[PDB]
């Protein structure tokens, strides 16, 4: 490791690439032979002798292949040979595999069958392909290839149901196309950018199966990406051991052994050697290699010698000539026709009055090409790219039919097209590339696919190859078709871009990595098997067997070379690796780390278009681009002509570089060959690179070069300046119109004034203003406005509103549009923030919310900007100024109040003995903050509010009040809120200690039940409630004494108002207010919070005296907080959260090396892959052990009770994690093993901040924003989050101090510091949540008209808040008329949406009255618009399945977005369901819902977290369901009601109507239910009745499990039901009609229902139906619930004498197979 | 003696790429910005440029076609002999290297109407010991046709490029210098009857305690010296809050970009 050495990387390099010779010697095949002629030789290599089989070869027919696979080989009746041969190890093996095959013996049809296996591994009983399950990636080496590949594939596999597609290559939101697709068809570059990106997402794990084909690609300059897919493939599979088959098939070339072990191919198992015999065709080749060295000559000596070959086959064979150029096509079909003329031969390809020519008479007149005009009479052709595609089939299909006779053409047809001849001339194999400046051989793929095309598969006997070059290539190129040019490495330059890419992605974070990940590059296997070809002696090699050495020596040099360019920071002691923004940049556009090293250097904020185009010029990708003489003169004429002024000279390769991009851009055509394509390379490159500059100076923050780059990247992609009429980016307009627009020069954006008419008469062209006006309108346009909400003095927060303002069409606008937002400073300078906004076309025509922040100082600044510009369109763009002229700033926040410095207070100061044992043994002082509150809390009765960091024990505070009240009354009554559900739970516990076990008061916690909570409430003297659960009770306070006789109301976390829920917990401290001003029994108010700026505003909206508001400030929290806010420069999220992992462990070392640490971490995942991290940089520290702290043996019986192994791992070496996926006791006894010491470090997800507990002396926050999979994007923390993160850093009893490190982006860093050091600002947001609660007080008739709402209003938060800071709620003053106004507003939009919805009537515009909709809203916290939904959809007969459906699609259902995965799994229960769902739109959010609903009631099987929201669905279900029985039993119907309660039984049983009611008993599987049905009845008294010896011999089970059968047939009801009808002796016509039914339970049974599949425990529930099943109507209907006995009556009209056969129904809504009915008769 | 010997063809070259090329580094002056305001006059009226639209001025500009925008501004709420310039507007305007042609129209706008017109400022090739008769010709012309320009309130500031940084000189008109420009035909460098009794210097002080902002026009952008036939006195003009483009920004000059276009 220490003693490394620099190496020269560009003296390792192969300089010829693919034209490198490894091979000394060359022996030609027998019967080979070289002939003399004037100027050059020829080698003739007789065609090859197949063969002839072997001693176990039969070529197997479709028949005897596997039965899924035969779908795939339709219209073939046996596979060939070498598919005969590798059926076996394709079809019946995952082995990975090498093939080699000379091209067209059938390579691909191998690859076929082993994407046959894959799909068979995803095969369901109903036929169909799980086509989301899995992913196949085909590596193809040329486009045109990829194209072909797609269709042929695509065609052979559509009777699967597969779809085979390219990828674009912008992935805008096109990674959408990777989703839809099975089989990926892409280039090796493609692949390797694409997963250099890798963000988390599906496709990694979903490949199964990567074909590498063309593998011997590894020869060529492109090779090094093969490597490093493969490198990184197997990196992964080794990282996740999940397995994923490669496949590689390659032509017949030496060490196909060593390509094997690259691919872990067996060479046993999966190595497949096919020499150059099993060609399809036989091949006899010709070689002319021409001596003349100059260049006149030679040229004349080609065309002559492809003469004479020609004429060795006119009128007897086809002839297909290659030409490297699309102008020497022609160029030489002319030149050898010209030939042909000149000597009279041009009669023997066209035959004298013969059929051919009749078809070549009309096409070759028709003249669609004009080269092709002048050759196709004549039998001749050509075909390249810049022709029409029509032409390009036209030119195919003559040829198909024998009626072409020389087809001049280029690679592109080669490699695209399956079009055989007969005999193929390569004419030269010199081309020019630009990459490399100059000619070059052609490369050697090129080579061997054309010479395969030689040789038509069916009507030939043998092709006929001939290969024309210099005699110095002679050896080459019969070594690279005789099966001798082996295959090397030339990944040894690339190294540095490789070893950066891997870094980027962190797979390689140091060198010791990196040295194991160069153990799988193809260059490691060469290097062993041939050192010195390497610059590796043999002794080299013997002193240094696995090289382990030579590759840290090329580690090393790497890494300073990538350090160097500050791409990577390279610490060489310890190895290690740090990931940069410019390197991930690099990494993710595909740049050589030279021009990211150039970009850095010379990019600056004052850089003007001149300056950006020579920095471009500059790009390392043009190194070898040069100036030449015969250029000199065209580029001089562009050089003063180019719009953007060059500064250096013409003899520099810059300057033409950077005038071959302007001449693109204005669309010139040169003449210069050379020229041409250089354009064409320099071109090509511009696009990503000045995306690259694009992103660089955009995430600087860099406003004005942000938007010239951007400006610049576009046009290049439309190839236009801004100057050009935007309108000709849409290609079906003509030019002569847009010229003759550009030619009136009028500003642009006059169009959108226009009509039609004024359009057509602009232009001096009426004809056209129609299609013009609407193309004016396809624009993209988008209208802005902001809302500004002031947060501080210093810091605003922006609602800004996007609405289109144009036409969508999906022919233009394809499937979304991309914008940036940009806001931008007075000066149009600093880009002060910026986002990716996506206008989805689904949303073409709504309003889009943008909110963000942004800072102010003070005096205010004149404005700023928001620009909003689109990503692709150039002149699009709409900028907003935003003026602060009339911004109303909020008042500074008033000081803290001062911290007292008193005599810590002992436990004495409680003066009672049982008070005092609650905290005697845990301390013998209260903290100052509880001392300096005390006396107002314990000994006082006014309202109190106390503001405090977290960890300053404001829960001691509330515990006073608590004991001051228990000294008051023992009957007291105390509600306790508090905000989230965890933290109700953990106090639940600590109180139920303390005041249930040790004071012997009564404890409780609400659940959701109304009836659990109301007994609660009733008993208990402390209730402990979440903010819902207490709004539901104390709604209904007029009607219920025991909310009213409250003494004591403590809210908990009140700051928490400002967050998502916090207009829920306003609503109810506002009405505990408003109650204790009713009732004149004052409820006494303890309000504890996060230390607020505002805190006054909330203690006076509480009514706190201001000597009673302890509004304490951050620095005052007992155990003092070093806070350090760590800013990371890196704008992708992935490689932000990889630049931390090593600052952790660095902060761990640092803050507390020995003191306990959580790590927050944004997501599950996270949790544990950073958790092996600090594992393995503490291994790699040699301090491998430092965070166990007991011993081992001494904890292993706890890890045997987890079933996470990797968990166990990392708890071994004193590290644990915890996520939401854990079961309840794993993340038990990892907190319990952190608690005592045991473990150090714990890794925590952001989701559980709230129900942790444990307590740390370090709290490391990684990152603050987590991904939101609904709306896919990520989402900052909520403040409140952080601020209980921080507060897990506090340990009063054990730590001088708490410290925590809080590492987030940089963008972020000055937020935080102001909104962490200073106190809270909080705000109302009761304004956007109004209508649930007016639709609820005016069900109590709290508000009956437009005024008691306003004065309902003024006791809110809300209300507060709008005169402090009026517009943050976009009121423009404070004046009472003000607010009157905009309280009445917002009072008529809440009481007209309300009225709309039927939910209220409004009568004469000023009363209020609920209706019947809003008071069953109302009675079991439905909100409004589910209710509306629910009274559109139900009427009088839908569907059990209907009622699932609805009810899954209620607002209540917004939750839980973390599967898209899932998605199929739910596709495939629809069918096993009973639920056959209409319009089978599956997505993301509420048919999760449906769904999982439908897994619950069939007993079906879920996940962790799936569990965890199916417990949520089910908390909402039953008042759901009954308030749909509720609606249907108003209006009268009978059955629909009956059928709804009959669901509310499914659903807490788990089962369905038909299903045998012997499954609510347990352990009673289905063959129980067939034991039972024989001689017996599927009831449970039946079971009942049976003494348990039958009933044991019918039920084979343990004695525990009948006892648990028997509670449950205890607790089943059993009731005696009585009917009666009162006076029916004189019943009378009208309403006097009254039943009365008596029912009376046996065992006064106590306990709830039981019911285990359901997550809540329930009360037994029961509704009395009187009505008619003949008519469907019901009559008379009353809920019930029964204690030992209770009397019921029932009130009805007698409408006329006639019939009266009554249904008394008896119905339960938690057990099934209960209901009664009792029917009778008697008549008015 | 070429005779047939020696034959050389002619290779265009353009004065304002040199120029554009020159612009570019306007933004190394604007940390070097002097304002010549060691004079002999004691307070008078004090203006108060701020640093931000001054040094955005600068960028915008030519070395050799001077640009022109307006001054608007108040004074301190209880100081009213300083007045502080809180915006500069650029009008559709084109210049050479002696003066600068602005329209008749003066800038019309509501976000103006609080604030007061208080002259004009321009940028000058060279340092010069007095106040040109063009820009006291100028001024008077503007006075005589706007009553609201106040001649004991409005100013011209020349912004001189001296080499490596920028030199201000405020001025304002005297009684006898407005009435000898707004009677002035002649365009030359020395009129007859141009006196240096003419003008005055004001005091002047830059500043970063505010910020200043920048009006455009609404429909087109400033520079016109690329389109001067477009270009006409009595052409009207909308005006925007937005920040103004360099001087040789694409939309100025259209023409090159439409005519390489052309080969
Ligand atoms: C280079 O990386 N790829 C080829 S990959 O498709 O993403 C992948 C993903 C998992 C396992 C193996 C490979």
């Amino acid at each position: 490791l220490a003693p490394r050495q620099v190496l020269d990387l560009e003296d390792l390099v192969f300089t010829q690439g693919s034209h490198f010779m490894a091979n000394k010697r060359c022996q030609l095949p027998d019967g080979s032979f070289r002939r003399q002629r004037k100027g050059y030789e020829e080698v003739h290599v007789p065609a090859l002798k197949p063969k002839p089989f072997g001693s176990e070869e039969q070529l197997l027919p479709v028949e005897k292949l596997p039965k899924y696979a035969q779908a795939g080989f339709e219209g073939f009746k046996t596979l060939n040979r070498i598919q005969s041969k590798l059926y076996r190890a394709a079809l019946e093996t995952d082995e990975n595999l090498l093939l080699c095959a000379p091209t067209g013996a059938g390579k691909t049809n191998v690859a076929l069958m082993c994407m046959l296996r894959e799909i068979g591994k995803h095969i369901n009983m109903d036929g169909t392909i799980n086509v989301d399950d899995f992913k196949i990636i085909y590596i193809a080496p040329m486009r045109s290839l990829v194209q072909e590949m797609v269709g042929s594939f695509g065609k052979r596999l559509a009777t699967y149901g597969i779809t085979v597609a390219e990828l674009t290559g912008d992935h805008q939101l096109c990674k959408e196309e990777i989703s839809a697709t099975q089989i990926i068809v892409c280039t090796p570059e493609k692949w390797d950018i694409i997963t250099r990106k890798g963000g988390e997402r599906t496709y990694t794990q979903l490949v199964r199966l990567i074909i590498l084909d063309e593998i011997h690609l590894l020869h060529d300059d492109r090779g090094p990406v093969l490597e490093a897919l493969v490198a990184r493939a197997i990196r992964n599979i080794e990282m996740t051991q999940e397995d994923v088959r490669l496949i590689g098939l390659s032509a017949t070339l030496p060490n196909y052994e060593d390509v094997a072990t690259f691919l872990r191919v067996d060479p046993a198992k999966g190595l497949f050697y096919f020499d150059n015999s099993f060609r399809p065709v036989p091949l006899e080749q010709t070689y002319v290699g021409i001596t003349e060295k100059k260049a006149i000559k030679r040229f004349q000596i080609m065309n002559e010698i492809v003469y004479e070959k020609i004429m060795e086959h006119a009128g007897k064979n086809q002839v297909l000539v290659f030409v490297h150029s699309r102008k020497e096509t022609g160029k030489t079909a002319r030149a050898i026709r010209d030939m042909c003329l000149e000597k009279d031969t041009l009669g023997l390809f066209l035959r004298e009055g013969s059929a051919s020519t009749e078809v070549l008479r009309t096409e070759a007149e028709q003249c669609k090409n004009l080269e092709l005009k002048d050759l196709l009479p004549y039998g001749f052709a050509i075909h390249h790219a810049g022709m029409t595609r029509v032409d390009r089939t036209l030119v195919e299909d003559l040829f198909a039919d024998k009626h072409i006779q020389v087809l001049v053409s280029t690679a592109t047809l080669a490699w695209g097209v399956n079009l055989p001849a007969h005999t193929v001339i390569i004419k030269g194999t010199q081309v020019y590339s630009p990459e490399k400046g100059r000619w070059t051989e052609l490369g050697a793929l090129d080579i061997l696919q054309m010479l395969g095309r030689a040789g038509r598969p069916q009507y030939d006997t043998k092709g006929e190859g001939i290969l024309i070059t210099s005699h110095g290539e002679l050896q080459y190129y019969l070594s690279l078709l005789n099966q001798q040019l082996p295959i090397e490495s030339q990944m040894v330059s690339k190294l540095p871009d490789m070893l950066n890419a891997e870094i980027v992605l962190g797979n390689v974070q140091n060198a010791k990595d990196a040295v194991n990940w160069l153990g799988y590059a193809y260059l490691y296997i060469r290097m062993l098997r041939s050192p010195t070809l390497y610059g590796i002696s043999h002794d080299d090699l013997k002193g240094d067997p696995l090289l382990d050495q030579r590759r840290l020596d090329l580690v090393h040099t790497a890494a300073l070379m990538l350090d160097k360019n500050n791409l990577v920071k390279y610490d060489k002691k310890t190895g290690n690796f740090q990931v940069t923004e410019l390197g991930r940049i690099a990494s993710h556009y595909y740049i050589t780390n030279d021009t990211v090293q150039t970009y850095n250097q010379l990019l600056k904020p004052t850089l003007s278009e001149i300056e950006l185009f020579r920095v471009f010029s500059l790009s390392s990708e043009f190194k070898n681009i040069t100036v030449r003489e015969e250029e000199k003169l065209e580029l001089q004429k562009l050089l003063e002509r180019v719009p953007i002024p060059v500064k250096e000279s013409i003899e520099e390769p810059s300057a033409k570089i950077n005038v071959l991009l302007q001449a693109f851009i204005s669309q010139l055509k040169l003449e210069g060959f050379a020229l041409m394509a250089d354009m064409v390379y320099v071109t090509q490159s511009a696009g990503r690179l000045m995306r690259a500059i694009f992103e660089i100076v955009l995430n600087r923050g860099w406003a004005q070069l942000t938007d010239k780059t951007l400006n610049l990247c576009k046009m290049i992609d439309k190839r236009m300046w801004q100057s050009m009429c935007p309108l000709r980016q849409f290609r079906k307009l003509p030019e002569e119109v847009v010229k003759k627009i550009e030619k009136k020069n009028f500003p642009f954006e006059r169009l959108y004034d226009l009509n039609h008419n004024e359009i057509g008469e602009l232009i001096r062209m009426p004809k056209m203003g129609k299609t013009i006006h609407k193309y004016v309108h396809l624009f993209p346009k988008l209208e802005l406005s902001v809302h500004l909400q002031p947060i501080t003095r210093s810091t605003l927060k922006v609602e800004l509103t996007i609405t289109p303002d144009f036409q969508w069409d999906e022919k233009v606008h394809g499937s979304s549009e991309a914008f940036w937002i940009l806001v931008e400073d007075v000066d149009s300078e600093v880009i002060l923030h910026h986002e990716y906004f996506l206008l989805k076309a689904k949303y073409a025509q709504d309003e889009h919310l943008i909110t963000f922040f942004v800072p102010v100082f003070e005096p205010l600044p004149p404005q700023y900007f928001i620009r909003v510009v689109s990503d692709r369109w150039l002149s699009c763009e709409t900028q907003l100024p935003v003026s602060f002229r009339h911004l109303i700033l909020p008042e500074k926040y008033p000081p803290p109040t001062e911290l007292l410095d008193l005599q810590p207070l002992p436990v004495s100061a409680l003066r009672n003995s049982a008070f005092e044992s609650l905290y005697q043994d845990k301390f013998p002082f209260f903290n100052p903050i509880q001392t300096q509150v005390f006396n107002t809390v314990y000994n006082s009765d006014d309202n109190v509010f106390v503001g405090a960091p977290t960890g300053s024990g404001k829960t001691i505070c509330a515990e006073f009040a608590i004991l001051r009240m228990l000294l008051q009354s023992s009957e007291g009554r105390c509600v306790y809120i508090t905000p989230m559900e965890a933290l109700a739970e953990q106090v639940y516990m600590d109180w139920y200690e303390k005041f249930q076990d040790r004071l012997n008061k009564k404890v409780v916690l609400l659940t959701g039940e109304t009836s659990t909570d109301l007994k609660l409430l009733g008993k208990g003297n402390i209730i402990i409630s979440t903010p819902e659960k207490w709004d539901i009770l104390s709604r209904r306070w007029k009607q219920r004494k025991n909310v009213q006789n409250i003494n004591l109301f403590v809210v908990d976390e009140v700051h928490l108002i400002g967050g998502e829920n916090g207009p829920v917990l306003e609503v109810i401290c506002s009405r505990m207010r408003y109650i204790s001003s009713q009732i004149e029994r004052p409820i006494r108010i303890v309000a504890l919070s996060s230390s607020l700026s505002n805190a006054k505003d909330v203690a006076h909206w509480l009514g706190c005296s201001a000597t009673s508001t302890f509004n304490f400030h951050p620095n005052v929290r007992p155990v003092p907080l070093e806070l350090h806010i760590q800013g990371f420069n890196i704008s992708h999220t992935q490689t932000r959260l990889l630049s931390m992992a090593k600052p952790v462990y660095h902060a761990i070392t640092k803050h507390s090396p020995k003191k306990p640490v959580i790590v927050f971490v944004p997501s599950r995942k996270q949790t544990r892959l950073t958790a092996i991290d600090i594992l393995t940089t503490c291994a790699a520290d040699i301090q491998r052990q430092r965070f166990l702290h007991c011993t081992e043996k001494d904890l292993i019986p706890y890890l045997e009770k987890l079933s996470d192994s990797t968990l166990k791992e990392t708890l071994l070496n004193g590290v644990g994690y915890l996520h939401e996926g854990l079961s309840p006791m794993e993340r038990r006894l990892v907190e319990q093993l952190f608690s005592s010491g045991a473990i150090q470090v714990v890794v925590a997800s952001r989701s559980l901040c709230w129900g942790m507990n444990v307590a740390a002396h370090l709290v490391i926050i990684m990152d603050t924003q987590y991904y939101n999979g609904k709306i896919h994007a990520y989402v900052d923390y909520p403040i409140y989050d952080v601020l209980q993160m921080v507060g897990h850093a506090n340990r009063p009893l054990q730590d001088d101090e708490g410290r925590c490190v809080i590492m987030c982006q940089g963008s972020k860093k000055d937020f935080f510091k102001k909104f962490l050091y200073e106190p809270l600002p909080v705000e109302s947001h009761l304004d956007h949540c109004m209508h649930d609660h007016f639709n609820a007080e005016i069900v109590t008739k709290t508000i009956e008209n437009k005024q008691d709402a306003v004065d309902y209003l003024t006791w809110t938060f809300l209300y507060r808040r709008m005169t402090q800071n009026p517009n943050y709620y976009n009121l423009q003053g404070i004046s009472h008329r003000h607010l009157s106004d905009h309280l009445s507003e917002l009072v008529e939009q809440t009481l007209s949406d309300l009225e709309q919805s039927k939910c209220i009537s409004i009568e004469d515009e000023m009363d209020v009255a609920p209706l019947n909709l809003g008071m069953i809203a109302a009675y079991y916290y439905i909100n409004y618009t589910t209710i509306e939904l629910f009274s559109m959809s139900l009427n009088a007969k839908t569907k059990v399945r209907g009622l699932i459906e609805i009810i899954s699609n209620a607002a209540e259902y917004e939750n839980i977005p973390i599967r898209h995965h899932e998605d199929n799994l739910l596709r495939q229960l629809a069918q096993k369901v009973p639920h056959k769902l209409n319009n089978p739109k599956f997505n993301d959010p509420h048919v999760k819902t449906n769904l999982l609903l439908q897994a619950h009631l069939s007993r079906m099987q879920l996940s962790a977290e799936l569990q965890s929201d199916t417990e949520e669905i089910l908390s909402k279900a039953i008042r759901l369901i009954q308030a749909c029985v509720d609606v249907l039993s108003s209006n009268g119907w009978l059955s629909p009601a009956l059928a709804a309660m009959e669901l509310a039984q499914m659903v807490t049983q788990a089962m369905w109507s038909k299903d045998s009611y012997l499954k609510q008993l347990p352990h009673f599987t289905s063959e129980h239910i067939k034991r039972c049905t024989d001689k017996g009845v599927e009831s449970v008294f039946d079971i009942m009745e049976m003494e348990d010896e039958e009933r044991n011999a019918l039920l084979q089970l343990t004695d525990s499990q009948i006892a648990d059968v028997a509670r449950f047939c205890n607790r089943y009801p059993n009731i005696e039901l009585s009917y009666e009808v009162v006076d029916k002796d004189s019943i009378r016509s009208g309403g006097p009609v009254v039943v009365l039914v008596q029912l009376e339970r046996e065992e006064e049974v106590t306990g709830p229902v039981i019911a285990p599949l359901f997550p809540q425990k329930r009360e037994e529930g029961w509704w009395v139906v009187i009505g008619d099943a003949k008519s469907n109507s019901l009559i008379s209907i009353k809920r019930l619930t029964l204690q030992q006995k209770a009397k019921v009556k029932l009130d009805f009209v007698a409408p006329a004498t006639g019939a009266h056969n009554y249904t008394l129904y008896f119905m339960s809504d938690a057990y099934m197979g209960c209901d009664q009915e009792y029917k009778f008769s008697v008549d008015v | 003696g070429p005779l047939g010997s020696m034959t050389q063809t002619f290779s265009s070259k353009t004065e304002w790429r040199v120029r554009a090329i020159s612009a570019a580094n306007l933004h190394l002056r604007t940390n070097h910005i002097y304002v010549s305001s060691d004079d002999i006059k004691e307070t008078g009226y004090t203006y108060i440029l701020p640093k931000n639209v001054l040094k955005k001025f600068i960028c915008i500009s030519d070395l050799r076609a001077q640009i022109a925008g307006y001054l608007y501004g108040v004074s301190p709420p209880d100081n009213p002999q300083v007045k502080e310039i809180r915006c500069i507007v650029m009008v559709p305007q084109w210049g050479t290297h002696q003066t600068v042609h602005l329209p008749g129209q003066l800038p019309q706008h509501e976000y103006l109407k609080e604030m007061e017109p208080l002259g004009w400022i321009h940028t000058q090739p060279n340092e010069s010991p007095q106040l040109s008769p063009q820009d006291v010709t100028t001024h008077a012309k503007i006075m005589a046709d706007n009553p609201s320009w106040d001649g004991e309130k409005t100013i011209i500031i020349t912004c001189s490029f001296t080499p490596g940084s920028c030199t201000l000189t405020a001025y304002k008109l005297t009684p006898s210098g407005y009435e000898w420009g707004r009677q002035n035909t002649d365009k030359g460098n020395n009129p007859k009857g141009y006196l240096p009794s003419h003008y005055e210097r004001v005091q002047m002080l830059l500043s970063d305690r505010f910020l200043g902002f920048f009006m455009v026009p609404a429909q087109s952008s400033w520079n016109y010296n690329f389109m001067g036939v477009r270009h006409d006195p009595n052409m009207k003009y909308e005006l925007q809050l937005a920040n103004p483009k360099e001087f040789y920004h694409e939309v100025h000059r259209p023409s090159h970009f439409l005519n390489f276009a052309l080969l």
